[PDB]
């Protein structure tokens, strides 16, 4: 299945704070009205410049993701986990079940860290930081993509150096968008939350 | 063990406190060669990366 | 009766004015954070990533840019202040 | 005053803006400096000139 | 361009840019200042009329 988003998949470009102030920027965004993918319960896909990522339920079936190039050993990825007890992120060279839902190998690696329901994400990855963006909304329905508008605010910045070509998904309904280099007008409030947006490539108006 | 030219390492350096006073004196290298900035205002700036 | 409801309810060419004047205003202060064909806009930054001698060069052409800048600003404003004087010339005939 | 790479000049006042819980420093319109958040103790000030 | 390399291309490509930037700067300034004088003679005009 394809489905359309509305205005989602909107983050702050950055940190300094800011108030009403249709402030103007040029970056990767998730263009309105856009086709995102459907998938039920997963398969390889592709990376290629950023992922908006949403999901939805009460239980907790989405269990992280897993990203690289290979999702193999000969070349470095990264593992981003959460069983009931917290994250567990991680970069090592691995060996991945081709339908993994435990791994196979944890060699070398080069960082570690331990410790219904609408989730979204942001990832991208520029000059060897992996940025993650991310917003936790609730939903009164159960596993459907809604409309509305809803900031991403930034949540993680891990300097890796790490190449990504590909990722994957966790399972113990998911929606996939890609990012391209849009420029958008943001409406500021005056406490410094983007309320709004405009999409400036979307038609004449 | 350092690495050979056609495959160069890139290490990222991240938060910290950096001196490099006691590196431009070490007297030690055949070559230091700054491009961008003097070198003796090198304690005093805050590069991003 | 009927002039009170139609503007109560038309002040074009005195807001006009009023526009004109701060889109200039914000086009001047947006300079100051242009090259111009330099290392960057901030002398804090030329004065600490260069030797007196290099920093001479980059400066230059920020002061070449800024001044370039405010004279235009200042031409334009000639230009519209001598329109503004037609005007109250007309109302004072009309006066 | 340097606040971690800021340099500037200025009166520094307590601050009543909620920066929001990952923004560094303020910026108004045209693009000025206005507010700061302290490192250390983590509140924000405006730098009023 | 196709003489020199970029380096050395972008000090003339600047210079070009410098020359044909004021003349139309001192375009634009005459055009202002001679619809002025056109103005000026369509206000007679319409009080003619
Ligand atoms: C940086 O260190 C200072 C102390 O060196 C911390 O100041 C403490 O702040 C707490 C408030 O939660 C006070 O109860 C302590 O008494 C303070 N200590 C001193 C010695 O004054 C400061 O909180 C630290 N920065 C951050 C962001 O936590
Ligand atoms: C998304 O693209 C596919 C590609 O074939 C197309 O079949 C589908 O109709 C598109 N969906 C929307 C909502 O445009
Ligand atoms: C959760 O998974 C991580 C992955 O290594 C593991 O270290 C941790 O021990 C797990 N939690 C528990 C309670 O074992
Ligand atoms: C990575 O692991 C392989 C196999 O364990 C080993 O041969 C190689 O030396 C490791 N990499 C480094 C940099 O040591
Ligand atoms: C990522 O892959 C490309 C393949 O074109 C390679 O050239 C590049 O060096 C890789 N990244 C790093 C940091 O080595
Ligand atoms: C946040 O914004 C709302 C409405 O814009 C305002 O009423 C409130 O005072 C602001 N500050 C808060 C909630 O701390």
């Amino acid at each position: 299945a394809y489905t359309n988003s509305f205005t989602r998949g909107v983050y702050y470009p950055d940190k300094v704070f800011r108030s009403s102030v249709l402030h103007s920027t040029q970056d990767l965004f998730l263009p309105f009205f856009s086709n995102v993918t459907w998938f039920h319960a997963n398969p390889v896909l592709p990376f290629n410049d950023g992922v908006y990522f949403a999901s939805t339920e009460k239980s907790n079936i989405i269990r992280g993701w897993i990203f690289g190039t290979t999702l193999d050993s000969k070349t470095q990825s990264l593992l981003i986990v959460n069983n009931a007890t917290n994250v567990v992120i991680k970069v090592c060279e691995f060996q991945f079940c081709n339908d993994p839902f435990v791994y196979s190998s944890a060699n070398n690696c080069t960082f570690e860290y331990v410790s219904k329901n609408l989730r979204e994400f942001v990832f991208k990855n520029i000059d060897g930081y992996f940025k993650i963006y991310s917003k936790h909304t609730p939903i009164n329905l159960v596993r459907d993509l809604p409309q509305g508008f809803s900031a991403l605010e930034p949540l993680v910045d891990l300097p890796i150096g790490i190449n990504i070509t590909r990722f994957q998904t966790l399972l113990a309904a998911y929606y996939v968008g890609y990012l391209q280099p849009r420029t958008f007008l943001l409406k500021y409030n005056e406490n410094g939350t983007i309320t709004d947006a405009v999409d400036c490539a979307l038609d004449p108006l | 063990r350092f690495a050979s030219v056609y495959a160069w390492n890139r290490k990222r350096i991240s938060n910290c406190v950096a001196d490099y006073s006691v590196l431009y004196n070490s007297a030690s290298f055949s070559t230091f060669k700054c491009y961008g900035v003097s070198p003796t205002k090198l304690n005093d700036l805050c590069f991003t990366n | 009766g009927k002039i009170q409801d139609s503007l109560s309810s038309a002040l074009g060419k005195l807001q006009n004015v009023v526009n004109q004047n701060a889109q200039a205003l914000n086009t001047l202060v947006k300079q100051l954070s242009s090259n111009f064909g330099a290392i960057s806009s901030v002398l804090n930054d030329i004065l600490s990533r260069l030797d007196p001698p290099e920093a001479e060069v980059q400066i230059d052409r920020l002061i070449t840019g800024r001044l370039q800048s405010l004279q235009t600003y200042v031409t334009q404003q000639l230009i519209r202040a001598a329109e503004i004087r037609a005007s109250a010339n007309l109302a004072a005939t009309k006066m | 005053f340097n606040f971690n790479g800021l340099t500037g000049t200025g009166v520094l006042t307590e601050s009543n803006k909620k920066f929001l819980p990952f923004q560094q420093f303020g910026r108004d319109i045209a693009d000025t400096t206005d507010a700061v958040r302290d490192p250390q103790t983590l509140e924000i000030l405006d730098i009023t000139p």
